[PDB]
């Protein structure tokens, strides 16, 4: 019933963060996702070069 | 779980290395066979058989 | 959170919660899109090897 629950529920689902997780984990998780994106880009570039 | 994730990343790195080396080795084999077919069988040996 | 997702210090004068959810969805889509590209690239590579 908290005023911002509906909005943040939507944000958790968008970043694939489970609802049972502590709210303090949201920024760390998003940071890791960005890290993963960088890694995937690097892998794609390496593979494209190898091909 | 953390250990298995680290193992996964290591294995992935090894797999990528092997996928990089394997096509080059195939190309070297193909190059040798091409030499045997074009320079030895169609040219050198064919001339010998005729004479 | 908005700064972490948008990267661009573009001092947007007005940050909305709807905008925040959209930028978060984009990151997830970018990761999904990158994984799909990698998979395609892996198929291309596999075809070449075959």
């Amino acid at each position: 019933h908290a005023p911002y629950y509906g909005i943040f529920k939507g944000i958790y689902e968008s970043v694939r963060l489970p609802l049972y997780k502590a709210p303090e984990s949201v920024l760390s998780h998003v940071a890791d996702m960005k890290k993963q994106l960088f890694f995937l880009r690097s892998q794609l570039s390496s593979r494209s070069e190898a091909i | 779980l953390q250990n298995e994730q680290e193992k996964h990343q290591e294995m992935r790195a090894l797999l990528e290395k092997q996928q990089e080396i394997y096509p080059h080795v195939l190309l070297r084999c193909l190059s040798l066979l091409r030499q045997a077919a074009s320079e030895l069988r169609l040219r050198a040996q064919s001339d010998i058989d005729r004479i | 959170l908005y700064q972490l997702l948008d990267g661009d210090n573009t001092q947007k004068l007005f940050r909305t919660y709807d905008g925040l959810e959209s930028v978060a969805q984009k990151l997830s889509q970018d990761i999904a899109s990158m994984r799909d590209q990698l998979e395609v690239s892996e198929q291309e590579h596999s075809l070449l090897l075959s």
